[PDB]
DNA sequence: GAACGGAACGCCTGCTCTGAACCTGTGCC
DNA sequence: GGCACAGGTTCAGAGCAGGCGTTCCGTTC
């Protein structure tokens, strides 16, 4: 459903940019819901289905959600940064996701782990590179992230 | 398989590493040639696959890159085994050669869109076995050349070198290309105009020395009156018979008497034959004007070039009669009106500006290289004429300031638009020989009936670098294409012979009067005679080592193996650096050094790797670069590049590349800005201003081809599955190099091509440790095993490496210090990939370390710690860009 | 002269021809000695299949050489 | 008129130009003298900017030219070409020429024409490549006309080193429901004396379709061959009947399958033109051991019709030899060999079954009968 | 013993290698 | 303060390798 989603120009209207991005915002929220449910269900097919299906997600949301962030900034840039916070919050997820799939050490959830790793770290410079064209480049920080699990500890 | 082969050849031969682990196999080109040798028994089956496989190598890879070395060296080699392989299947199997020979010139003929330079080295072997078999391919030759007036000159003029064992032979096939060269001198097209020349002056130049006799010195008089068209024609076509006329008489002696008078007489169309009248030369009919389209036709320099060139051939050999007493009157009384000739004549300088919009200026500008052509076809006859008289050397020397009048005339008005005109920089009318013997007569004529003429000269410092110049144009000309301008320029003896007479004098004036002896400030430092004559030297040098490779060791007679006569060329080169580098600080000679740096790379490769010759001169380069400061950056590359090129041929660079790691560490900074190290011991040619962008590239690229060795040594390895002392060898490399990795990602390195190249080539690293740990998948699944070897090396690749590239990761996003929109979205993606695949390799890594982990009974996911992740955030900076 | 012809079966049958004789008189001595058919003969010579035109003298046969029999059959 | 045609070989270079005009103050005064005129310009040496005007002087009146004249015209138009007006005028020109209004002479004069073509191409490759690049460019209009095949077969077969991108842009034209059999048989029915040089050049065309997948295409390329036997000569018969056995002894179970159903429709169409070449459908027998039953059975239908036509009974030679082959391969004991005899035994009785006859079935039955007992 | 995950042969996308030309930055006149 | 040389950059092209799509055998409860 969201690889079919296009981004506008800056000649299209102001409507169907902010329609746009509460359709990003909603398909957002729905990967959080679909994504959360991995804590109470462990096991081999769910943990593989989010681990092949999350990348699939990321690599839509990076070819056909950002060039819509790049057009509308200046003019919509509070939705945005909340699409972008909203966005991290299973990011997170994943991470920790990536990470249970090492730690226990199955061969068939890790095999799709380097390509997530990837794409997440895709989706950082690519945020970057937002901040670039849209020259605020200087603002772009970066920072660790804790190890967790998939309940949320800090595993070390 | 054969390409693969050549790549597998030519890297394992660029290193010492390699060759002390591989012993050599058998390669696929001298297995493919065994079969060709071993056809003769004469199963024929085989030979028609064989010739097919010779065209599929010939067709595939000839040179059209070439209209490196990854993408030159396996495939000239690879075309090169193809004509071999079709060469030999013709001069062992008689019933095949009408077939290879129809397939040759199917695509000679039907090309020539496409180059097609290996299929006429091919014919031309072909041909010089067996020239009769051409008599069977009668039919397909004779239909060639009806399309000799579409063909490039170049085909044509090969083509027919080729042919013409058939025009002795037969006589019908003679009369039918006469007749083709005859109607293709009236096409339209360009290049037909000039086949028909190559084909005159080749039927004028090998068909008879004087069948009967009777029967060739009225067909060449026939040809002959047919070329009195082509000189009525435009300028190419005139030039090409100005440069074919000196080896027509050379190889046809009986034609003089006619080729003197067809050029005696396109003279006298252009010579105004009155004394006093001030311009002896009639420049305003060697322009075609008309419809505002300004041609120069009738190259009048080339013209007097060709007559002086002849008039001194029929001098020297013919005479041990009133056409060349004639001339000698003619040529001396253009150099008597030539030098009382002050540009008024010509219309220059005052009356024209050389504006190259105007006709005018276009015009003056075409009759300046006119009258400079002149000038120096008159310094190289009046040399020739006297045995060292005082009166023709002053001639000589009023003749030059003349043509340097014009020069920089042409240098002022060059000085205000761009430096497009090359036309400035066409080369100079004197012949390879004469430049020979006026540059030896110049610096190494100590007699003292010649010294009061040649006084003339040596006075005058303009003359001397103007004939030193002359010399590096020629050979830096036989650098670009193979063969030199002049009389005897594509004759390979005679470009050695002057070439080893070249470098006898340069050497000379390079050693016995040093750069310190200048009397002559900055404008003349930039171009000192001695500079010179070191930048000639390094020409020389260079272009010996692509065509005269055979004769290196005669070449070094000229001036006991080449490892001696070379080691002894190079001590000078050495001294002299020496003497440059430990004398002087305040404003050295960057340029001088730099050059000597160069000529001592190109002399370098002459040495055999195992002498002891080789050592000193490595250790000299090593001891070079552990003294000396010298803070130009290129001088420092150019020596760094020397001492890499030296050590990659004795032993494996991964301890040096360790060591300028630690320099560069040592220089730089650090990521933390508090940890203190400084290790400059190791070595001294590494400053705040060197190290960052220079050394820091160069020392990446050479980790790159050690990545690169020990990539192909794994793949050979998973070949097979004799195993132990490569796998040994294979993780000492890796252990090393990970320890320079290690110093490198710790460094605070500038924010340009430094940290991109470094990126990559983690990238590299870790691809080549997925492969190692995929490589022992193989085997350790087999019996049991990861060696104290592989575990030491997993733990030392997680401990040191991995989470200093998570932390040099942080660093580069972290450190943030007018675009064109389109250009600054492709770099700003071009810019958000090789994180990513910096990241990607590693996991990769990690991954398959799990892989092994699990299917050998040992945990190596023990020694790594837990894979780093990031996250952004956005301050509050946008409010004051907003 | 005298050659040897072998067969996949194994079975070497000594020939006396001379090298004028061209090839179908072999496959007519084969036929004679042996009973193969000449069509079903296929003769092979040092990695060469024999033509039916040519000659023993084309073919560089000298004495004492070994030819191989192999059995064309069509469809079996 | 031989004044005209005789000044290129006698005027000098330095008296080019100033005939370029007069001549062209000849050019409008008469249209009789339009051609020879035209190919001394063809033939002189002239600036560029008057022989675009010429050039545009020739090319208003295309339409108003008959077909004798065409070959001097269109020579001087692909010699009139610079770098940077090459699609313009290969496109204005496969717009403007016909081939058709024009349609003894008129072939011979259309040879004339496409010789001049194939010299055009042959060493100018800024017109071959302008040329392919200029039909891909009309994929979308599906009325492109007869021109478009044979100029395609034409740089097919001069220049080598277009060959896979001719390859590549005639399967993405007929994958596009563009060239189809309306254009083929119209080509190959007109056009069949200029291609008839170029026999190798198509099969190698139709050798090189018929190995993919996308039936359209394969159709493409059985029709190729059902064509070029159609109209060619007796030698490009037996080249078009060698390439289809090669298909069938050498290629995969499609190729197998195409070339069988070319065979049956070429013997269903001309009987007497494969009865010249039935030893090189014979020539088939040696590779049963290699072919599916299911082509074992069109492949002793398609020989088996070869052979029982009532005029071919003078030629009898077949009919006893797979007689013979038939009681040979039922006549062993290994069953692969044995179900081919049935196989052909029974499709051989069935197309031979449409007194004598009767009793030759009788004896085929009863013998297969008694050795498949 | 069954079912579900690991493994090989072919075609498309894209990525990298490389060259060529433009252009811009710096140094010397 | 401008011109020339160098080096970077960017675009255009071309070729091939690896990853995904179908199809079958190994492995784990």
């Amino acid at each position: 459903t969201v690889k079919k989603i296009e981004p506008g120009t800056a000649a299209d209207s102001q409507q169907i940019h902010e329609e746009k991005l509460l359709y990003w915002n909603m398909a957002v929220r729905d990967f959080s819901i679909l994504i959360n449910l991995i804590k109470v269900f462990d096991s081999h097919p769910v943990l593989h289905v989010c681990l092949k299906y999350g990348r699939l997600f990321v690599e839509a949301f990076l070819k056909q959600c950002m060039p819509l962030l790049d057009f509308s900034f200046r003019k919509h840039r509070e939705d945005v940064l909340s699409l972008l916070e909203t966005f991290q919050l299973d990011t997170r997820l994943l991470h920790h996701l990536c990470g249970h799939s090492k730690i226990h050490q199955d061969t068939r959830l890790t095999q799709h782990v380097p390509l997530l790793k990837k794409t997440l770290e895709l989706l950082v410079c690519r945020v970057k590179a937002m901040l670039t064209l849209n020259n605020c480049r200087e603002a772009f920080w970066l920072g660790n992230l804790k190890n967790r699990d998939l309940q949320g500890e800090e595993i070390k | 398989s054969v390409v693969k082969s050549f790549k597998d050849l030519q890297l394992l031969q660029g290193s010492k590493f390699l060759q002390n682990l591989v012993p050599h196999r058998s390669y696929v080109s001298t297995m493919i040639l065994e079969v060709v040798k071993n056809s003769v028994h004469s199963w024929d089956h085989v030979t028609q696959g064989l010739v097919e496989l010779g065209f599929i190598l010939m067709d595939s890879y000839g040179p059209k890159k070439v209209l490196p070395s990854l993408s030159r060296m396996p495939n000239q080699h690879a075309c090169k085994l193809g004509a071999n392989i079709l060469l030999e299947t013709f001069k062992i199997h008689e019933m095949i050669r009408q077939e290879i020979l129809e397939q040759v010139l199917n695509r000679v003929v039907t090309r020539a869109s496409s180059p097609i330079s290996h299929f006429l080295d091919l014919l031309s072997n072909i041909v010089m076995y067996a020239p009769l078999v051409l008599q069977n391919c009668s039919s397909k030759v004779t239909e060639a050349f009806d399309y000799l007036s579409f063909l490039p000159l170049q085909t044509v003029q090969r083509l027919l070198k080729a042919v013409q064992p058939l025009l002795k032979v037969s006589m019908s096939m003679r009369d039918c290309l006469i007749l083709v060269l005859r109607k293709a001198m009236f096409a339209n097209q360009l290049d037909a105009r000039k086949s028909a020349v190559a084909g005159f002056l080749l039927l004028l130049k090998n068909f008879k020395v004087l069948y009967n006799s009777v029967a060739n010195e009225t067909f060449c008089l026939e040809i002959m009156d047919s070329l009195r068209r082509c000189l009525s024609q435009q300028a190419d076509v005139r030039l090409m018979l100005y440069e074919g006329f000196y080896d027509v008489l050379r190889r046809n002696s009986q034609l003089a008497n006619s080729v003197m008078q067809t050029l005696l007489s396109q003279l006298k169309q252009f010579y105004e034959p009155e004394p006093d009248l001030l311009p002896p030369l009639k420049l305003e009919a060697c322009i075609l004007t008309q419809g505002d389209q300004i041609s120069l036709q009738e190259p009048l320099d080339y013209l007097l070039c060709c007559i002086q060139h002849c008039l001194a051939w029929y001098k020297n050999t013919v005479i041990p009669e009133a056409f060349y007493e004639d001339l000698d009157d003619i040529l001396e009384s253009i150099t008597n009106r030539m030098i009382k000739s002050e540009l008024e004549d010509f219309e220059l300088d005052k009356s024209a500006d050389f504006s190259q919009s105007t006709s005018i200026g276009i015009k003056n500008n075409i009759s300046a290289f006119l009258v400079m052509g002149v000038c120096e076809v008159l310094i190289e006859y009046n040399f020739s004429i006297s045995s060292f008289s005082k009166n023709r050397f002053e001639d000589i020397l009023s003749l030059f300031m003349c043509y340097k009048k014009l020069s920089d005339i042409l240098n002022e008005k060059a000085g205000k638009a761009k430096t497009k005109m090359a036309n400035k920089t066409s080369d100079s009318l004197l012949s390879m020989k004469f430049v020979s013997s006026l540059l030896t007569a110049l610096f190494r004529d100590s007699i003292q009936s010649h010294q009061e003429s040649l006084s003339v000269l040596r006075s005058s410092n303009e003359f001397m670098r103007y004939a030193v110049n002359v010399a590096l144009q020629k050979v830096q000309q036989l650098k670009e294409t193979g063969h030199v301008s002049g009389p005897d320029g594509q004759n390979p003896e005679k470009i050695f012979q002057n070439l080893c007479d070249l470098t006898r004098v340069l050497l000379w004036r390079y050693t016995s009067i040093p750069t310190s002896v200048e009397e002559s400030g900055k404008k003349e430092k930039g171009k000192s005679i001695s500079l010179l004559c070191l930048e000639g030297l390094q020409k020389i040098f260079s272009a010996v080592q692509q065509f005269y490779q055979p004769k290196i060791q005669q070449f070094l007679r000229a001036l006991v193996s080449v490892t001696q006569r070379t080691a002894f060329q190079i001590r000078q080169f050495q001294r002299s650096l020496l003497n440059l580098l430990s004398s002087q600080e305040e404003d050295f000679n960057s340029k001088e050094a730099l050059l000597l740096v160069t000529v001592l790379t190109s002399l370098s490769k002459l040495l055999e790797p195992s002498s002891p010759q080789f050592v000193q001169m490595l250790s000299w380069t090593s001891k070079i670069c552990k003294e000396n400061s010298r803070e130009d950056a290129l001088f420092c590359k150019s020596l760094m590049n020397l001492l890499f090129s030296l050590h990659v041929s004795y032993k494996s660079p991964v301890i040096l590349l360790r060591d300028l790691s630690q320099d560069i560490h040592g220089h730089l900074g650090d990521i933390d800005q508090d940890v203190e190290v400084e290790k400059t011991n190791h070595f001294a040619i590494v400053n705040l201003r060197t190290a960052a962008p220079t050394v820091c590239l160069l020392v990446l690229s050479q980790a790159e081809k050690v990545l690169e060795e020990v990539d192909w040594l794994i793949t050979k390895l998973k070949g097979q599955v004799p195993n132990q002392p490569v796998e040994k060898a294979i993780i000492m490399q890796l252990g090393t190099l990970l320890t320079f990795f290690h110093e490198l990602v710790q460094t605070a390195l500038p924010s340009g091509s430094c940290v991109d190249t470094l990126l990559k080539d983690l990238c590299k690293m870790y691809t080549t440790l997925t492969a190692l740990v995929r490589y022992y998948l193989q085997v350790c699944q087999s019996s049991g095993g990861i060696p104290k070897n592989m575990e030491k090396l997993v733990k030392l690749s997680g401990s040191h490496l991995t989470p200093l590239c998570y932390s040099f990761i942080s660093y580069v996003q972290n450190k943030s210090k007018p675009a064109v929109v389109a250009t600054a979205m492709a770099r700003v993606l071009r810019e958000t990939k090789p994180i990513p695949n910096l990241i990607f390799a590693i996991e990769q890594y990690e991954k398959f370390l799990i892989h092994l982990s699990k299917k050998s009974k040992v945990s190596l996911m023990q020694h790594m710690k837990l894979s780093t992740s990031r996250d952004f955030k956005i301050k509050g900076n946008i409010l004051d860009m907003v | 002269m005298q050659i040897f012809v072998k067969t996949l079966t194994g079975k070497t049958i000594t020939l006396e021809v001379e090298p004028s004789d061209t090839i179908e008189n072999v496959k007519a001595k084969i036929q004679d000695k042996e009973g193969i058919p000449p069509d079903q003969q296929r003769l092979i010579f040092a990695g060469k299949q024999l033509e039916d035109g040519r000659t023993l003298s084309d073919y560089n046969i000298q004495k004492e050489s070994t030819l191989h029999l192999v059995l064309r059959l069509r469809g079996g | 008129h031989d004044i005209i045609t005789s000044l290129p070989e006698i005027l000098g270079d330095s008296q080019h130009a100033d005939v370029g005009k007069e001549l062209s103050d000849l050019l409008i005064e008469n249209t009789s003298l339009t051609v020879p005129i035209l190919d001394v310009l063809s033939s002189l040496r002239l600036d560029p900017n008057f022989l675009l005007k010429v050039r545009q002087l020739v090319m208003d009146k295309l339409s108003s030219i008959r077909l004798e004249d065409l070959p001097v015209i269109i020579k001087f138009i692909l010699h009139s070409v610079t770098a940077m007006d090459t699609l313009e005028v290969i496109s204005e020109l496969r717009e403007k020429l016909d081939l058709q209004h024009c349609v003894s002479s008129g072939q011979s004069c259309i040879i004339l024409l496409f010789d001049v073509i194939k010299s055009a191409i042959r060493y100018e490759k800024t017109i071959s490549e302008a040329w392919i690049k200029a039909i891909e460019n009309t994929a979308s209009v599906s009325e492109h006309k007869v021109f478009d095949l044979v100029m395609l077969f034409i740089i097919y077969s001069t220049n080598t080193q277009t060959k896979k991108y001719i390859d590549r842009v005639l399967r993405n034209k007929i994958r596009s429901g563009c060239i189809q059999e309306q254009l083929l048989q119209s080509t190959f029915s007109v056009h069949y004396l200029v291609l008839k040089d170029m026999c190798s050049s198509i099969l190698s065309l139709a050798q090189s379709l018929l190995h993919s997948l996308d039936q359209s295409i394969i159709s493409f390329g059985s029709l190729l061959y059902k064509y070029a036997f159609k109209f060619f000569d007796t030698y490009c018969q037996q080249e078009v009947v060698g390439a289809l056995v090669t298909h069938i002894c050498s290629g995969n179970e499609a190729e197998v399958d195409t070339a069988l159903d070319v065979l049956l429709e070429l013997v269903v169409l001309n009987p007497s033109a494969m009865m010249m070449n039935a030893v090189f459908v014979k020539g088939i027998l040696d590779y049963l051991d290699n072919i599916s039953p299911q082509q074992i059975r069109k492949l002793f239908y398609v020989l088996s019709t070869l052979a029982f036509s009532k005029q071919n009974e003078a030629s009898s030679h077949i009919q006893d030899d797979m007689h013979l082959v038939i009681r040979k391969q039922l006549s062993s004991t290994v069953f692969k060999y044995k179900l081919i005899g049935i196989i052909g035994a029974v499709t051989m009785a069935g197309i031979m079954a449409a007194d004598e006859q009767c009793t030759q079935v009788t004896s085929l039955l009863q013998l297969v009968h008694s050795c498949s007992e």
